[PDB]
RNA sequence: CCCCACUAUGCUUAGCCCUAAACCUCAACAGUUAAAUCAACAAAACUGCUCGCCAGAACACUACGAGCCACAGCUUAAAACUCAAA
């Protein structure tokens, strides 16, 4: 018919889906350094996903890993272990003005 | 070096000192800020009591105890007895959200003590005892 | 009770500025939800009442975040009228 | 041998550009309100850019400028709305002036 | 199945620590377990004070035992660890490396929910 | 209603009891978004098919009968008199 008509196909400019910083990585309860990056330094409270930026699957894995590590004797509950205070800050929260 | 709001960790080698004493050696001011009273106890790093004052021991009674100026007066009283025993710098550990939570700390400073840190130890049960039923007002 | 002391909820004072240290601590406890939690724990909130409060708070967050999103989206249009007189 | 609309659309620069995000385009200032520059760059809607602090007096009606496009049309659907809200303007960043 | 024993041992000298590990791995074998590996995670301060067998502990030796055992051995092993005075805390979990992580394509965005209310004029 | 003290009770075990605004007051399965969109409000309007249920208010979560580890209980559940409304 006509060569200039549009053709049916999938979006070629579609951007790849975004991935969480832990996408494709194993979350172990023994890796307390990683888990400590997702708790409050002052209270040890687990951060919600709106602060951690994790997907639902990894927010759950991190949460379950933290709870297991805490009660098995690997991780403190009421504060972030001071050894891990100088690790990369991956959470979106600021406590100082 | 830049200022760190995180306290020095015991056993590590910090350079911070207060009158030649390390953080682990500074006495502790325990402030219990209740809804109807405020109790302040200053203790040494070894848990030796040095001074105790509360709004009740300062001549306040009933609803006047549960006020700021009443806690401020209790802080000044504890600071005075503590300063006589050789206390200048104190670590403050405050538990409770009563009206004398901050006012009790002002009294400690007006009494001649220098607060080097503030710690909250308000008890939060992680699931614990059932509190009393709500009030109908 | 079994944890180390002077780590949790501890803020150091700078240059004798105790007011800024207390405000920083209060800001920490608020952002982590401890202040509202302590207050809600003074009297027992029955589960039916807790579920109603959480529902109300979640619907308010959705509304408040959606209204805020619309304000920021329309704020550029608060510029002076380009077609004054027409 | 009359060109069809489908042919015009295929070979138009706007079609050939693809997505508009982070695309450099040349605009023309056609209206100015105080320090608000209204710039047409060949799209459906103009963009509104604030007069730059440096060489602000060089930006006048007709002055051709360089833009980095972000969106051809600013639109969003808000809670409870049945259709998208549009402000009827494009989103672009004014980089500077285009010179020969 | 494959299990992982997270073992916190009382801080002891090398000879008594080896005797406790040998005594613990032999207990697994007596219950039908096939022990695969033994990893030392190092002696460290506990995250909190732990009271075990009329003693207070602040430091412990962290060890891992990867092993296969029948499902009935777990319950019997947990009882054995509760009676060993040199064990501060011992937990048996299903080995994390058995669970295969499904692939993730990325974050699928969620559009604002539509048509929650009729379009009648209010 | 407010404050304090304290018990049954909330817990465990072994048996009962079988009730909730047990309501998301919106049955299950399958399908549609066009025509007339549609009393009102609520959570848009419908189709096929099936079971369950409903037929003015009140009497009445009642009486009697029957069944039930239930004996001040539960389930099923009326009528007479009364009203012109509910
Ligand atoms: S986005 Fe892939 S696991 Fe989080
Ligand atoms: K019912
Ligand atoms: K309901
Ligand atoms: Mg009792
Ligand atoms: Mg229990
Ligand atoms: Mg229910
Ligand atoms: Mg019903
Ligand atoms: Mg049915
Ligand atoms: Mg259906
Ligand atoms: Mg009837
Ligand atoms: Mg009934
Ligand atoms: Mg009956
Ligand atoms: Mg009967």
């Amino acid at each position: 018919s006509n060569e200039d008509l549009p053709i049916s196909m999938e979006n070629p400019y579609k951007e790849p889906l975004k991935k969480c910083i832990l996408c494709g990585k194993h979350v172990d309860y023994k890796n307390v350094q990683l888990l400590s990056q997702f708790v409050s330094p002052f209270t040890g409270c687990i951060y919600g996903r709106h602060i951690t930026g994790l997907c639902g699957k990894k927010q759950k894995e991190i949460t379950k890993a933290i709870k297991r590590a805490q009660i098995m004797g690997f991780m403190p509950v009421t504060y972030k272990d001071p050894a891990y205070l100088k690790d990369p800050k991956v959470c979106n929260i600021r406590y100082r003005e | 070096t830049k200022f760190s709001i995180y306290p020095p960790i015991p056993g590590e080698e910090s350079s911070l000192r207060w009158a030649g004493k390390k953080f682990e050696e500074i006495p502790i001011a325990h402030i219990k800020a209740s809804h109807n009273n405020t109790q302040i106890q200053v203790v040494s790093a070894s848990n030796e009591p040095l001074a105790f004052a509360s709004c009740g021991t300062e001549g306040f009674r009933n609803a006047k105890k549960g006020t700021g100026i009443a806690a401020q007066t209790a802080g000044i009283a504890a600071a005075a007895r503590a300063k006589q025993k050789g206390v200048i710098h104190i670590r403050v550990v405050v538990k409770g959200l009563g009206p004398g939570r901050l006012s009790a700390m002002h009294g400690l400073i007006m009494g001649g003590l220098e607060v080097i840190s503030i710690t909250d130890n308000t008890p939060i049960p992680h699931x614990g005892c059932r509190p009393r039923k709500a009030r109908k007002l | 009770a079994k944890h180390l002391k002077f780590i949790a909820r501890t803020v150091m004072v700078q240059e004798g500025n105790v007011e800024s240290a207390y405000r920083t601590l209060n800001r920490i406890l608020t952002m982590d939800g401890l202040i509202e939690d302590i207050k809600h724990r003074r009297y027992y909130e029955k589960p039916c009442r807790r579920r109603q409060r959480e529902s109300y708070e979640r619907c308010r967050r959705i509304y408040n975040m959606e209204m805020a999103r619309k304000i920021n989206f329309l704020m550029r249009k608060n510029r002076a009228d380009p077609w004054q007189g027409c | 041998n009359v060109e069809s609309f489908a042919s015009m659309l295929r070979h138009s620069p706007l079609t050939q550009m693809g997505p508009a995000k982070d695309k450099l385009v040349i605009g023309r200032i056609f209206h100015i309100v105080e320090n608000d520059l209204y710039i047409d760059f060949g799209g459906k809607f103009h963009c509104v850019c604030r007069r730059p602090e440096v060489d602000g007096e060089k930006y006048q009606k007709g002055t051709r400028v360089r833009l980095r496009l972000l969106d051809l049309e600013l639109t969003s659907r808000f809670l409870g709305a049945t259709t998208d809200t549009t402000v009827l303007e494009a989103n672009a960043v004014l980089l500077g002036i285009q010179e020969s | 199945p494959r299990y992982e024993l997270a073992l916190i041992l009382k801080a002891m000298q090398r000879p008594e620590t080896a005797a406790t590990l040998k005594r613990t791995i032999e207990a697994l074998m007596d219950r039908g377990a096939i022990v695969r590996d033994l990893e030392n995670l190092g002696e460290r301060a506990l995250p909190y004070r732990i009271s075990a067998h009329s003693q207070q502990h602040n430091r412990g030796g962290y060890f891992l035992v990867d092993f296969y055992a029948p499902t009935a051995a777990v319950e019997s092993m947990v009882e054995h660890l509760s009676r060993d005075i040199d064990v501060i805390r011992g937990n048996i979990v299903k080995h994390p490396l058995t669970q295969e992580l499904k692939e993730c394509e990325g974050i699928v965005p969620v559009p604002l929910a539509e048509k929650l209310y009729s379009t009648k004029k209010r």
